[PDB]
């Protein structure tokens, strides 16, 4: 009686969403027909799975998501691809015309006919569910039906449900490293839209894990696949809570109500440790005190982000494996007392714990080694405020001599959307500036 | 307490000292030929293990041997061939 | 009387301790076999992926 | 003498394990209609010619 | 030596233990024996009658 | 009270020494062979078992009361089958002493005494002659049924196939009696009293006896002479009166020796010395030993 | 007669009372199935205190386990000894607490406790003779002290003559386990001040230190740390269940511990405990017990108490002991240390003995202790609840519930008096 | 019953006190598994002074080991008669002192012996009725001087009546193995005049020169110098333990030997010594022993007594023997030798008897005295620290952790006073 329906939109969503459901297929036991393995043969089965499969009655297991896209590409790929009898076949909603790297089109002009059928779906999972803790989105910012049918559909589902916990995964664009041309104006519409609408978001641009896997995992030429295995570790240690027993338990609203001081302030990053090769994890001992001092380098952060320039106002961090509650006492003093690391004066305490027993699994075929101790570390910091600052920079650039913005304003959207979501941006700027300042 | 078989080496020790009984290459004349001398020694590894700093935390305790030992310590018994 | 149950109650302390040690020790040998455990398969993966990093 | 064949619980003594190949829980309570409801596991039969 | 044991005097669960049969009048060897006369005389349940006087209704 | 282990051998050691304690106060009629011959009534069946009730009640009625829950922990530590029943034998196997060598000393003789034509066994009649003269002196030697009579004194024993009794029960019979009773004076001058028979040892040499003996021995040799010497005096007796070189010394040397040096031992207290000395006992000590004891022993 | 029903809720407080009722059973000799095989008879005589009777012969404890989610009351259902408890004393939500003290005790524990309140009434009514409640939870947790404090507020107006105890497991900055812990600690002591009749306080960083530098044990676990505190649970009851040379109950230890309403906060510490590579050294004597019960590093928690005074003490001893060496040790420590007691109440130490020990072991003892030192826990938990709310951060999810900070003010203003108020008589000479 | 606790600083401390203990427990017959197993019923009378008594009737040595740095106490644990010590009874740091007399005075040792001084207060708690205490330690090195020195200071206010003794090897200047060594060693005497009650000066010259020159040992080794050491100590106190003709503790000798009390600095000596070559030819009477007693190349110390004047002396004899000769040796060699003895104190000369011998010999003699001869050592140790002090060398490691040069100026002044004081109650006459 604990479940949570993922909701996946675009490209970066779907993909995800692949390497996202293959593990919990394989960490549970089920086959890609959603059937257990025919031979089997052992008893007592533990209905665990019902925190993201369901129960058919007689036979095979149905997750609990849905997926939005506007071209047909990627679902067809899924539809034809390995997991084909896994999904349900009317929860892959697809399009027939692509946004188009425009938040226009996706929010105003072709958006609003698919996001009544999702609506339909999401209003089924969700009367299934008898105990659901929430929603968790995936979506990629940098993009038009990304950030324009997910700022859509978190407007619905904000009227629709209310209090239930939503959670992004959003996926910001790289200081430097980019794929589109137009990312800085449809960031800030899609920012500006969520802004009062999600309740905990993560960053995960792209530099800071290509980054990762070089210096880590000696990988030099690094793939998608790659990419999306790592993140899909981070949700697995996240939830892996509410199916697995553990010393300390935690949950999924108790995430929002610690790591979120004041309603505008819900952006934090996330880092992971151990990430590591087993080239030297022949070498290296692991030790919880290790790993917990290697989650809070700068240099191993999941976003494109400096904590050293910045202040730390609380950072969560969840155990599992065959962690013991004294090293984690006792390693947590030793960064309460590292100079390198500081804390706003306002908050004195400053930290969660959560104890997991079930150690991470390994997908074949993967890259990370196979470990005894894992922690998954999520951070609000003041450090958040430096990313904005300079995507706002890149938009004040083109939108002064208002380029590609008819582009735009033909798509059913007025001009004053720019000025008003360039105003909100400003505001949070240095608002993370006024709650970082001593008494 | 289990059984003491007979042709494998073992070691004996004195309980008021907690010496092992030795003999060396050391030698000795009498009217029996050459002959080397017996005594008591422990011929412990010279390494020292951080034994102490080991009990604080609470690893390893006293009884069990921590230290390797030379085979000078070694010896046997043998019975008859025949009954 | 009171000789013997001084007697008599320490050898159940005496037994006490045994137990424990014993199983301790019993501990430290599972746990280390499953430290082999974690870098056997390691050992193999790495002769693994290498040959998987030459291709594509 | 009559010595114990097996350790007493203790402060400090019983010592519980957790090195076991999976560690999974089962949902045996459930919430339905504002009506509290268990599983009805450690009570069933098999069969007979009853 | 051995670490600690959680069950005394092995009792084993009934579940496994043989299979249920007819004992199920094992009380009701007294349940048809009212208590307005009886326990006064006897305790055990009174025969069918075989005679009754007049007016016995 | 918390018989979780070793309580068990507590508990039950208690109860033995209630149930001695009770006996020796009481010391009159009743005796633990009195007990013995109450169970096989309520055992019926000479099995060998009763249950916790005519346990229980046997006790009471030989006037012996415990807790309610002492009466549990003698059932779990005597039931050794396990079959809900105590064991009476096992019960009476236990809480019965050996017997004292000096008490065993004593009994042992006065049968001896009695038995003068060696066949280890005493007719009845003969000890019952004995118990009745001892009591007055006008009992007069013939008697109307005298065999009948005057054996209601005897038949607390019991007698074999033959019709005698053996040697073994009557030290058994008494060893019986010697649980109501727990003083050794008192026993001895029963006995005494009740036989007409009191011959014993006067005493044995004790520990401090011979400490102090051996304390004269070697603060005399010091005073002679110096501090280097009386080694060479002391081998010079020996050498003087050992013909054979054999180099052991005899009680009778040893004795003449210490006659020569102002030192008169007694008899007693020289055996018991000698004794003490050497423990091969074949009745010869080597002088280098006997020198090295009384010169060279760092303790008295 | 006199029984006690066991009452306790959150994630901690479950975990503690199964290890409490393991402790109990294996005590009391009831096997996991609830089937009575004892050896001796005074297993039975007072088994009414913990344990009730169904057909059959079995008995089960009168348990209650109350909590906003059934996670960890899943968890424990399927461990050992997880049978004994009835499926009716089963009570859950479906939504959670989220560490909120507002969403625990205004709006989700407020319409949830009805079924609870029933339970604990029907077996307040079914029991003879009650003698009190008692109860284990966490106040730095959102579920367990918000119900928890609703339900002590609510039977404690139903019931105004019975006893109150409480086993509070008090957060500690350092083991900083959730970032919203002191609005949770400073409301919950506030509630708890008003009606509790006992308080015993309990640190993680207290049996973390004892489990690391008395036991010596290289993996220490919540389950130690739980056995540790059920084995305190359990000696402060001892008495009350089997016979010894002096009764006392917990009526009789509050009153011949606390010398005023207000003050009561204790601490607590259980002897012996040693090592197993060091217990081949120690004796076993009383003078070693009283040692070892005094020992500043004994304690369970983090207050130190050779910082303060101790007001009033008492201690329950086990075994089979001599009043003459007990009052002996007791009146020589008193007199040694005359600077460690307050002048104005002459003897005001308490002795129990009871003639049962713990199963494998011949003497024990559990101190309980009012000492004026525990300030220290308050001034620390009262500076960071006004450094933290002077900027009221994470207040708007408190006040989301309709809270008002009037009700943070008066709680901080009988926080900071119960504190001087509490200093006050450290000082206090005649 | 009047025991005394061990305390044993330093490196060498360690040493001394593994060979001491070793030799104590083979006086009594303890087997290194703690079970008694002698012959004689007197070597468990008083077994109370030396061991406390613990579970299965095992007996654990009431000595405190202390030290900086672990490593020397490592190597004696892992070897023979390393399971006597309790331990709880170790004290260690992390650093250590490396020779240097401040650090381990004012920086480490500071910091380090709290520890240390409440298992003392614990031990001299436990026994009924303290007689005194005794130390072994080193002036040459760092954490047997500094932190050695200090934990003297803090006992001494503590517990200002009881008797205390220091078995103090002052490194000689013929060959030495730190270069720092006049530094620490003024320092400790400084601090060691106005606080030990008695002062044992051992060197090892003198050790050297015994072992070849009177047991002829051609490859002698620490062990065998131990050994030396540990015969005298356990001489020192052997009519405590054992009975005898006249009895005499330590505070008797103290009586008797120290007329002023800075006067209390004593050399000390132990006989009979030979070789196995010569036992059978040499016959020990009381003559023998008195003549090798007051022999110069027999004594502890470098000093040669010849050049000073014997202003008291005390003899110690065990085993059996007579009173009339022994009192009638120290008479006539106090006759013809005169000129040795100072005047103004008439029969200057402490005589007691022990009726129980050392194992493996039959009369032992153990002396101590208090010469004038003694300042000598003082004089070439205030001669090598102001030739090192004028160039200030290795200062600025004295003087990096706040010690200043002020403290060094009354450490030699204060020696001065002592020479001095020496001088004038040598020649003074009637
Ligand atoms: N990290 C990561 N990012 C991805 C992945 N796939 C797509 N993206 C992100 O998606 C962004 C562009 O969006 P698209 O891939 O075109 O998909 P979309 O978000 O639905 O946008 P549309 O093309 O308008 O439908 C890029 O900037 C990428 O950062 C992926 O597999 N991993
Ligand atoms: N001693 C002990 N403390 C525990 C245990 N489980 C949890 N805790 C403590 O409880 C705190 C968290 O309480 P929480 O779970 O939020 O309470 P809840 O909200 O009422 O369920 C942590 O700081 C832990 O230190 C346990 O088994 N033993
Ligand atoms: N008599 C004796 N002296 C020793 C022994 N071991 C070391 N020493 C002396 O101790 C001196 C060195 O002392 P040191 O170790 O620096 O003292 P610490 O720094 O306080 O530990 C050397 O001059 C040695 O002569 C020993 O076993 N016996
Ligand atoms: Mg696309």
């Amino acid at each position: 009686m604990r479940e949570v329906i993922s909701i996946h939109v675009g490209q970066g969503g779907i993909q995800v969403g692949n390497a996202c459901w293959e593990l919990f297929c394989l960490e549970h036991g089920i086959q890609p027909d959603g059937q257990m393995p025919s031979d089997r043969t052992i008893g007592g089965g533990d209905d665990a799975f019902n925190t993201f499969f369901s129960e058919t009655g007689a036979g095979k297991h149905v997750p609990r998501a849905v997926f939005l896209d506007l071209e047909p590409t990627v679902i067809d790929e899924v539809r034809t691809g390995t997991y084909r009898q896994l999904f349900h076949p009317e929860q892959l909603i697809s399009g027939k015309e692509d946004a188009a790297n425009n938040f226009a089109r996706g929010h105003y002009t072709i958006g609003k006919e698919i996001v009544d059928l999702c609506l339909d779906r999401i209003r089924k999972l969700a009367d299934n569910c008898t105990g659901l803790q929430g929603f968790l989105v995936f979506n990629s910012v940098g993009g038009g039906t990304g950030s324009g049918l997910g700022s859509l559909l978190l407007e619905r589902l904000s009227v629709d449900y209310g209090k239930k916990s939503k959670l992004g995964f959003t996926i910001y664009p790289s200081p430097q490293v980019s794929t589109a041309v137009v990312e800085p104006y449809n960031s800030i519409l899609s920012t500006h839209s969520l802004l009062e609408h999600t309740d905990v978001a993560v960053m995960l641009d792209n530099e800071a894990i290509y980054d990762i896997c070089r210096r880590n995992l000696d990988i030099e030429r690094p793939t998608y696949t790659n990419l999306n295995r790592l993140i899909a570790q981070v949700i697995s240690s996240l939830t892996a809570s509410l199916r697995f027993d553990g010393a300390l338990n935690v949950d999924i609203t108790e995430f929002q109500t610690n790591l979120v001081p004041y309603p505008r302030i819900h952006f934090m990053l996330s880092s992971y440790a151990p990430i590591i090769s087993a080239e030297k994890a022949y070498h290296e001992q692991l030790s919880v005190a290790e790993i917990t001092n290697s989650a809070f380098e700068p240099a191993n952060m999941m976003a494109k982000c400096d904590p050293r320039h910045g202040k730390y106002m609380a950072c969560s961090m969840m155990y599992r494996g065959d962690v013991v509650p004294k090293d984690v006492n006792a390693s947590i003093a030793t960064i309460k007392t590292k100079r390198t690391i500081q804390f706003v004066d306002w908050c004195p305490t400053g930290f969660k714990v959560g104890i997991n027993y079930q150690p991470p699994t390994v997908v074949p075929g993967g890259d990370l080694a196979k470990v005894m101790r894992a922690v998954c570390m999520i951070s609000n910091s003041t450090a958040i405020a430096e990313v904005f600052s300079r995507l706002d920079h890149k938009f004040d650039l083109m939108y002064a001599k208002r380029a590609f913005v008819h582009w735009y304003v033909g798509e059913g959207m007025e001009e004053g959307e720019f000025s008003e979501a360039r105003e909100d941006l400003a505001a949070l700027e240095k608002d993370y500036e006024e709650v970082g300042i001593e008494t | 307490g289990q059984p003491v078989r007979s042709g494998e080496p073992v070691l004996i020790k004195h309980i008021p000292t907690c010496q092992w009984l030795a003999t060396d290459n050391v030698q000795y004349n009498n009217e029996f030929g050459q002959e080397f001398e017996v005594f008591c020694n422990s011929y412990q590894c010279h390494n020292k293990t951080q034994n102490l700093i080991a009990e604080k935390v609470g690893r390893k305790t006293i009884e069990t041997p921590m230290r390797n030992q030379t085979n000078q310590n070694t010896f046997r018994i043998v019975t008859a061939l025949y009954p | 009387r009171d000789e013997d149950k001084a007697f008599s109650n320490q050898t159940e302390h005496n037994r006490f301790m045994l137990i424990n040690l014993e199983r301790q020790k019993n501990r430290q040998h599972r746990q280390r076999m499953d430290e082999i455990k974690e870098f056997n398969l390691l050992a193999a993966k790495e002769q693994k992926i290498k040959l998987k990093h030459m291709y594509d | 003498y009559n010595l114990p064949k097996t350790v007493p619980l203790l402060p400090g003594h019983c010592f519980p394990d957790h090195l076991k190949e999976s560690h999974h829980k089962t949902q045996q309570f459930t919430l339905v209609n504002n009506v509290h409801c268990e599983k009805t596991n450690y009570i069933e039969e098999k069969n007979d010619p009853y | 030596q051995y670490a600690y044991d959680f069950n005394p005097a092995k009792t084993q669960s009934l579940q496994s233990r043989p299979i249920e049969h007819n004992k199920f009048s094992a009380w009701t060897g007294d349940q048809l024996y009212r208590t307005s006369y009886g326990t006064h005389w006897t305790s055990k349940p009174q025969e069918p009658k075989t005679h009754v006087p007049p007016g016995y209704a | 009270m918390s018989l979780y282990g070793v309580g068990l051998n507590v508990q039950v050691d208690r109860i033995k020494t209630e149930f001695r304690l009770y006996v020796s106060k009481q010391k009159g009629g009743l005796n633990v062979r009195n007990l013995r011959r109450i169970f096989e009534q309520l055992d019926y069946q000479q099995n060998g078992q009763l249950n916790l009730d005519d346990f229980k009640a046997g006790l009471n009625k030989f006037g012996f009361f415990l807790k309610n829950v002492d009466y549990q922990c003698l059932l779990k530590y005597f039931d050794v089958e396990q079959n809900g029943n105590v064991n009476y034998l096992a019960f009476l196997s236990c809480i019965s002493q050996t017997l004292n060598q000096r008490r065993a000393n004593f009994v042992l003789k006065v049968f001896d005494s009695i038995d003068s034509e060696q066949k280890g066994a005493v007719h009845p009649f003969s000890l019952a002659e004995r118990l009745e003269v001892v009591k007055n002196k006008d009992y007069q030697i013939g008697s109307k049924t005298r065999e009948q009579l005057v054996g209601e004194y005897v038949a607390q024993f019991h007698k074999n196939q033959d019709g005698l009794i053996t040697r073994d029960e009557f030290v058994s019979y008494y060893e019986d009696l010697g649980l109501g009773i727990s003083s050794d004076q008192h026993f001895i001058e029963i006995l005494q009293t009740q036989w007409g028979i009191k011959e014993d040892d006067d005493l044995a040499i004790t520990k401090e006896e011979v400490k102090g003996i051996v304390k004269t021995i070697r603060q005399k040799l010091i005073q002679k002479t110096k501090g280097a010497n009386d080694e060479f005096l002391l081998r010079k007796l020996f050498k003087e009166f050992d013909i054979s070189n054999s180099g052991f010394l005899t009680l009778d040397e040893m004795n003449a020796m210490l006659i020569k040096l102002e030192i008169p031992i007694q008899k007693r207290y020289l055996n018991a010395v000698f004794s003490q000395l050497d423990r091969n006992h074949s009745g010869v000590i080597e002088f280098e030993e006997f020198v090295y004891y009384i010169v060279n022993d760092p303790y008295p | 007669m006199r029984e006690i029903v066991h009452i306790q809720g959150g994630q901690c407080g479950n975990q503690i009372g199964a290890k409490f009722w393991e402790v109990i059973s294996d005590e009391h000799g009831i096997d996991p199935t609830g089937t009575y095989h004892g050896d001796s008879d005074l297993q039975l005589e007072r088994i009414n205190v913990y344990y009730n009777e169904a057909t059959g012969g079995r008995y089960v404890p009168r348990a209650i386990l109350m909590d906003l989610e059934p996670g960890t009351m899943d968890s424990v259902r399927a461990g050992p000894f997880g049978q004994l408890f009835r499926p009716d004393n089963f009570v859950f939500g479906q939504t959670g607490a989220g560490n909120n003290w507002a969403k625990g005790h205004y709006t989700e524990g407020a319409e949830l406790i009805d079924s609870v309140l029933d339970v604990v009434r029907k077996e307040a009514e079914g029991c003879d003779c009650l003698q009190g409640f008692q109860i284990t939870h966490s106040l730095g947790g959102g579920t367990g002290s918000g119900m928890g404090t609703l339900l002590i507020s609510k039977v404690r107006e139903e019931y105004p003559d019975r006893i109150m105890e409480t086993f509070s497991v008090v957060p500690s900055p350092k083991v900083s386990d959730t970032v919203v812990e002191p609005y949770n600690a400073t409301l919950s002591v506030h509630q708890l001040v008003e009606n509790a009749d006992e308080c015993m306080v309990i640190d993680n960083e207290a049996l973390y230190d004892i489990c690391f530098r008395t036991l010596k044990l290289t993996t220490p676990t919540y389950g130690d740390l739980n056995h540790l505190v059920s084995a305190a649970m359990s000696g402060v009851t001892c008495c009350l269940r089997f016979p010894g040379q002096l009764n006392s109950d917990l009526r009789k230890l509050a009153v011949n511990l606390i010398p005023f309403p207000r003050l009561h906060f204790f601490m607590i510490g259980f002897a012996p405990l040693t090592s197993r590579g060091s217990q081949q050294y120690r004796a076993l004597t009383v003078p070693e017990l009283t040692q070892q019960m005094f020992d500043a590093k004994n304690m369970m928690c983090a207050a130190d108490p050779r910082h303060g005074r101790y007001l009033t003490a008492s201690a329950l001893f086990r075994g089979r002991m001599s009043t003459k060496e007990v009052d002996e040790q007791m009146l020589n420590v008193q007199n040694k240390n005359s600077s460690y007691f307050v002048e104005w109440i002459p003897n005001n130490i308490k002795s129990s003995i009871c003639d049962i020990p713990p199963k494998g072991l011949k003497m024990a003892v559990t101190f309980v202790g009012n000492s004026t030192a525990i300030q220290e826990m308050f001034k620390r938990v009262a500076e960071q609840f006004t450094a933290m709310f002077r900027r009221k951060a994470f207040l708007h999810w408190y006040t989301g519930e309709g809270m008002d900070e009037m009700e943070f003010t008066e709680a901080e203003s009988n926080m900071n008096d119960l504190v001087s108020e509490y200093q006050q008589y450290q000082d206090a000479t005649a």
